């Protein structure tokens, strides 16, 4: 009886942390994207700037 | 990382176009320190010649 029980725990446990592991990190991969589109128009100022020099 | 590194192609693609306006402007600049002083240098002998 302790058996059955035990590997369904595991079983969902896999699942869980997986889940887990993907809301974790979820975070971070976004703050990546969105400093892509950031750094484009920082760096474009001096395309810019030196138009005008 | 994939899209970490992808944030200094970005930069990299820009730092192109910014680079394209300093040839444009070290041209001007090289017309203003080198090519206008020299030919005010070389008038200077040929009227001190006379």
């Amino acid at each position: 009886a302790q058996r059955d029980y035990e590997l369904k725990k595991a079983a969902y446990d896999i699942e869980v942390n997986t889940r887990r592991a993907q809301a974790d990190l979820a975070y971070q991969l976004q703050v990546a994207k969105t400093k892509q589109q950031i750094e484009e128009q920082r760096v474009q100022v001096q395309v810019v700037e030196r138009a005008q020099q | 990382r994939q899209e970490e590194i992808e944030i200094e192609v970005v930069q990299r693609k820009k730092q192109i176009a910014v680079e394209a306006q300093e040839i444009l402007r070290t041209d001007k600049e090289l017309i203003a320190t080198v090519r206008r002083p020299a030919e005010a240098e070389a008038h200077r002998i040929q009227q001190i010649a006379e």
